[PDB]
RNA sequence: GUCUACGGCCAUACCACCCUGAACGCGCCCGAUCUCGUCUGAUCUCGGAAGCUAAGCAGGGUCGGGCCUGGUUAGUACUUGGAUGGGAGACCGCCUGGGAAUACCGGGUGCUGUAGGCUU
RNA sequence: GAAACCUCCCGUGGAGCAGAAGGGCAAAAGCUCGCUUGAUCUUGAUUUUCAGUACGAAUACAGACCGUGAAAGCGGGGCCU
RNA sequence: UAUCCGGUAAAGCGAAUGAUUAGAGGUCUUGGGGCCGAAACGAUCUCAACCUAUUCUCAAACUUUAAAUGGGUAAGAAGCC
């Protein structure tokens, strides 16, 4: 049977990457988390106060509280059969903004631009995304030179 | 005394090297991994006869010794005492365990019985270099040493000069310009890169 | 000979420290504490009154910290004090005071709080601090960033602090390290401090040297003697400067133009040139050796 | 025609390692006080050594650094006792030199049956202008390269300045 | 062209040695009355401005080390899913999709924010 | 004298941080001084084991009274497990 | 389709840690044994450890690298302005 210890099996998780030990660069500390900001937790060995538990490493979640130098953050955790949205207080240093959401915001901004325009025109434009379709009919010009013949090569034992 | 080789043939376990953890390991039978005229220059031994494995199996330290002796004995009788160099290229690192029975299967976890080398398919076991005269005697020397191993291994004559990494067709040309430079059994490869004072030692 | 301490391996595993830490300027331990905000303040700034004493200069800046790089709201230098009255001794405590005052006034004119928050005018030296007036825009608040200065009693950093405080910035401070505080008794004078503010410690040393030996005085205070700045002319000089600062702190720069645009430096040697150079050295080495 | 590559004395260092503690050491401090004109410092042991008869944190030696003119003066005295002879090995590779004196009364001090005869150890740290960079607080640095004092360069300074011989062997 | 102050990212910025630095700066530098602190004005603190770029610092250099980024290694190693495929086993081949890492060979060698100089 | 003390140089940490081991740590989290009792008083929230009950152990706050520091701050025990 | 997380396979050890073969080079150190030396870093070997480039082979409780399969988020009216 295994030990229930908090930091069991975080020999590699909470360990600063190669040649990135030492001082935590300050941008980290000086960027603002509001309420409802989606945020991806990722523990960090240096700062040991306010570490999140190993289960939430990798997990992303939304911010619901903002204390002085920590941020309450609702995350989903699975537990055998049931997923539990649960709220953890992680000190800033173990937290980044999840870029996941930003590509969506860009796309909404592009749709709003393309909805204001093309209304006075009349031409309705494709707003939805669409999966990468089959790659269309097209000509291939073997310009002058013929194609190159490829024999499979005869075996030989190298080692 | 010890077990049959049968039981410890297949590469079943994770590698269990002699370390902090695994201690009280009795020493390997094989010790001298090379013999012949090992104090010989690159140019006076180009042939490179390997014994290459064809199974993912474990060779015992005892086997490797017996194979070496076998190959060396015949090499000496054949060509001469100082007309070859044989490099064994599998050291037994992996330790091999032995639950002994005078309780039953309770608390069974072995003491170290001995050591063993793990060999991959296509990996070299033994290797010999000598002269272009002496190809036949090398082949038979390795052939004989096959009989001291389990599984199946091919004997193969390389396209490399000696024990170098450099194709024998290109070797002599690379030496004369000074891409390559003699270095005991080995040969140091000089590249472009290094400060120009290194270049000035050569070409002078 | 010995084992080479700095191998390939050494460099391979080696981590450099931050640039400003290498350069020997920024104490990142202190900077973290100084500069970051409480997150629940959010995007409100946290200003620091930076003070840095150079060999011939005193710089005072006010700056908050943004992620792109801490931005400077306002700055005052010692080499501006010639405008206001102070000719000499610009790295000295009294000038440090003036610089800090000048800074504070300049900041206050930007936010229209020049008329509000006059601060301390008479220059006592005592514990002063600015209460924010009700029904009026609150006092500016910043913290003193000393840097790598060994903050001991009578450090010119705190001189600049005093000047700024008297200028009307709510900077927190004790008076434990204003020159005047006694370590072996634990009370403040604030007359001793006053003297230091108005260069009397310099004046007295100027008087003491003239009494003792003319030659040393002439050497020590050459640029003081030039420009005609006597011991008894000192206190007045600083008081005039303070009044000139108070009346108009604004900076106008100089309209810089008419530049030739030429390279003082040496440009970086192109690949091809470097590639050529080695070939010439090789050739040169060959032709030279084919003789002897 | 060099400007400020003027090999000077950065500091002179002095120590009397009695390895006894208590009274002998305090008695030796007085000698250093008489010589230098400044209170010295007691250095305590790094660790116990039963052979030498010392214990961890026990006071073994007394030492003192002197700088400037006083250092120059005391260095001169030391060389006079030694008779202006040093060896090749007496100079360090870093461009410093040192030498013992077998009894302090040769410099210019009176003996006493109590305050006996402490021999001592002159070590001269040479330097140059702009050597402070290494040990200042803020914008530190290394002292270039063509600036560091070689063993040879210190030897020729000593040969010139104090008219020394530098005997071989 | 470039510097100073406070910086962001933290080696394309590190290390070694070599060369060159106008003006302003940055420095070394010269002092210890006061402040402050030392066994020691070396550091620290303070008052200066007679020298000097020797050093720091900047820019450049080296068929330089290092680091960064491509190729190669190699569709190799490994690998998701599949078969009443092979093989005595060990293991291997095929299908279906995914696909690395050294050695070896090239190129690059700080970018840039705010505020203030100088080259008027 | 291989080992006492002093001095110069190199030194990415190869030392040290009570203990097992792992992580973490260099103008520190190490060492040496200076002053101290945040190892104090008091509500809830949360995390970890989890049944998502306890205990223990921890995290973020909030209200007091204090310490320290020029100050920003840091501190309601032990760098974290 | 975006975007985080990961340290297993593989790989690596001319990169750290630990293991480990060989010769080239080195009075680095110094030795213990020699042979030629009274003795001599003298000459000549030698074996110890250390080092300068190379070389052989390794790691469940090593690792600079680093997959496949895999785990979070996100893809709008509880949204934009
Ligand atoms: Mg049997
Ligand atoms: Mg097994
Ligand atoms: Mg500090
Ligand atoms: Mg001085
Ligand atoms: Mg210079
Ligand atoms: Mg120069
Ligand atoms: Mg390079
Ligand atoms: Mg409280
Ligand atoms: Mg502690
Ligand atoms: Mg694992
Ligand atoms: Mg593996």
């Amino acid at each position: 049977t295994n030990t229930k210890g908090k930091r069991r099996g975080t020999r590699y998780m909470f360990s600063r990457p190669f040649r990135k030990h030492g001082v935590v660069p300050l941008a980290t500390y000086m960027r603002i988390y509001k309420k409802g900001d989606i945020v991806d937790i990722k523990g960090m060995g240096t700062v040991q106060k306010g570490m999140p538990h190993k289960c939430y490493h990798g997990k992303t979640g939304r911010v619901y509280n903002v204390t002085q130098h920590a941020v309450g953050i609702v995350v989903n955790k699975q537990v055998k059969g049931k997923i539990l949205a649960k709220r953890i207080n992680v000190r800033i240093e173990h937290i980044k903004h999840s870029k996941s959401r930003d590509s969506f915001l860009k796309r909404v901004k592009e749709n709003d631009q393309k909805k204001k325009e093309a209304k006075e025109k009349g031409t309705w434009v494709q707003l939805k995304r669409q999966p990468a379709p089959p790659r269309e009919a097209h000509f291939v010009r073997t310009n002058g030179k013929e194609p190159e013949l490829l024999e499979p090569i005869p075996y030989e034992f190298m080692a | 005394g010890r077990r049959p080789a049968r039981c410890y043939r297949y590469c079943k376990n994770k590698p269990y090297p002699k370390s902090r953890f695994c201690r009280g390991v009795p020493d390997a039978k094989i010790r001298i991994f090379d013999l012949g005229r090992k104090k010989a220059k690159v140019d006076e031994f180009p042939l490179c006869g390997h014994m290459v494995s064809d199974e993912y199996e474990q060779l015992s330290s005892e086997a490797l010794e017996a194979a070496r002796i076998c190959a060396n004995k015949y090499m000496v009788k054949s060509c001469g005492k100082d007309g070859f160099h044989i490099r064994v290229r599998l050291h037994p690192f992996h330790v091999i365990r032995i639950n002994k029975m005078l309780t039953g299967m309770r608390g069974a976890f072995g003491k170290p019985q001995g050591t063993v080398a793990r060999v991959h398919i296509g990996q070299v076991i033994m290797s010999i270099r000598t002269k272009l005269q002496n190809k036949e005697h090398v082949v038979e020397a390795l052939r004989r040493a096959k009989f001291k191993f389990p599984g199946r291994q091919k004997i193969h004559i390389s396209k490399k000069w000696g024990f170098t990494k450099f194709n024998a067709d290109e070797f002599e040309d690379m030496v004369a310009e000074k891409r390559l430079i003699p270095d005991g059994c080995g040969v140091k490869y000089i590249p472009n890169r290094g400060p120009l004072d290194k270049w000035r030692a050569l070409h002078s | 000979f010995v084992k080479v301490v700095k191998n390939k391996a050494y460099f391979k595993r080696y981590q450099v420290k931050f640039r400003r830490r290498r350069e020997g300027k920024t104490d990142y331990y202190a900077r973290k504490r100084l500069v970051i905000q409480d997150k629940n303040k959010y995007n409100t700034p946290k200003y620091r009154m930076i003070v840095r004493v150079t060999n011939r200069d005193i710089i005072c800046q006010i700056a908050y910290a943004r992620i792109e790089g801490d931005m400077i709201v306002c700055a005052a230098y010692a080499h501006e004090l010639p405008k206001y009255g102070v000719k000499v001794g610009l790295t000295n405590y009294a000038a440090a005071y003036c610089t800090g005052l000048l800074l504070a006034r300049r900041l206050l004119n930007r936010f229209g709080m020049d008329k509000i928050y006059e601060g301390q005018v008479e220059v006592t030296g005592d514990e002063y601090n600015v209460e924010s007036i009700d029904g009026q825009p609150g006092a500016f608040t910043c913290y003193l960033d000393a840097g790598l200065a060994r903050t001991t009693t009578g450090n010119k950093v705190f001189g600049a602090l005093k000047g700024a405080v008297d200028g009307g910035l709510s900077i927190p401070h004790s008076t434990k390290r204003f020159p005047g505080y006694d370590s072996e008794s634990k009370e403040f004078n604030a007359e001793v401090h006053r003297k230091h503010i108005m260069g009397q410690n310099v004046a007295d040393y100027m008087r003491y040297l003239m009494e003792e030996d003319e030659d040393a005085y002439k050497k020590q205070f050459s640029q003081y003697i030039k420009n005609n700045v006597t011991p008894d002319m000192m206190e007045e000089m600083y008081k005039k400067a303070h009044a000139a600062i108070r009346e108009n702190p604004v900076y106008e720069k100089k309209p810089k133009r008419e530049v030739k645009k030429k390279r003082w430096n040496r440009p970086k040697m192109s690949l091809a040139q470097k590639k050529d150079r080695v070939a010439q050295k090789k050739a040169s080495f060959l032709r030279a050796q084919e003789r002897a | 025609e060099n400007p400020m590559r003027e090999l000077r004395i950065r500091k002179l260092c002095l120590n009397i390692c009695v390895g006894e503690s208590g009274d002998r050491l305090t008695r030796a401090a007085k000698v250093l006080e008489q010589l230098t004109g400044q209170t010295p410092v007691f250095s305590k042991a790094r660790y116990t050594v039963r052979s030498f008869g010392i214990r961890r944190n026990e006071k073994i030696a007394v030492h003192c650094t002197v700088r400037g003119a006083k250092a120059e003066e005391i260095l001169e005295k030391g060389l006079k006792v030694r008779e202006y002879e040093l060896r090749k090995n007496n100079f360090s590779d870093t461009g410093n030199f040192g030498f013992g004196i077998q009894e302090h009364i040769d410099l210019g001090i009176k003996y006493d049956p109590s305050i006996g005869i402490y021999g001592l150890d002159f070590y001269v740290v040479l330097g140059r202008p702009g050597f402070s960079i290494a040990d200042k607080k803020r914008r530190t640095g290394c002292i270039g390269a063509k600036h560091r004092i070689s063993k040879e360069e210190a030897m020729r300074w000593f040969q010139q300045k104090y008219d020394g011989i530098i005997l071989p062997g």
